[PDB]
This record gives C-alpha cells, sequence and structure tokens, in this order.
C-alpha cells in the first residue's frame, strides 16, 4: 500500500511582496533564485503553482512552515496542501 | 503578487 502523495501548492495574491515569494521558494523548497523567480511568477500570472510533491507529513510541515513564515512577516501569502 | 519595482531577471 504505497503512501498517498501530496502536492504543495502555493496561491497567488496582491500584497506579498514578490521578492518575499522567491525568498519562501529558497529557503523552504531548496530552489535556486532562477527558478524560484520562474515559480513565483507561475504563481503570480496563472494563480496558482505546485511548489513540490512530497509524502503527507512532509508536505503538510512546507505548507504550515510557509505559512507561519508568511504572517510573522506580516504577509497573506497562501500555501495548501492537495492530495496528488 | 506584488512588484516592489525590482526586476526579476527572470
Ligand atoms: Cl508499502
Amino acid at each position: 500500500k504505497p503512501p498517498s502523495m501530496y502536492k504543495v501548492i502555493l496561491v497567488n495574491d496582491d500584497y506579498t511582496p514578490m521578492e518575499f515569494v522567491i525568498d519562501v521558494l529558497q529557503k523552504f523548497f531548496s530552489y535556486d533564485v532562477e527558478r524560484a523567480t520562474q515559480l513565483m511568477l507561475a504563481v503570480h500570472y496563472q494563480g496558482k503553482a505546485i511548489c513540490g510533491v512530497f509524502t503527507a507529513e512532509v508536505a503538510e510541515t512546507k505548507v504550515a512552515m510557509v505559512n507561519k513564515y508568511a504572517r510573522e512577516n506580516e504577509h497573506p501569502l497562501l500555501c495548501t496542501l492537495e492530495k496528488a | 503578487f506584488r512588484s516592489k519595482g525590482e526586476e526579476l531577471f527572470t
């Protein structure tokens, strides 16, 4: 019984700075700046994008950490889980 | 998201 996998999703909003999202992507998903920036733009232009796909526990930890980091820096940036 | 006027280099 292989484990269910979960997609980590970033949702676009109009107030979180692009610089910040890029930072999030490097810090919590090990993206280099270039890939991070493109990914931020995929979110920005499409409204949402998949940052990664992980085992449930890993995914839920990423999500919780990304959101906490966002609120602590007073941004509304929303990270969510989706079952793959 | 919101740009701060910076260039993305991407
Ligand atoms: Cl198994």
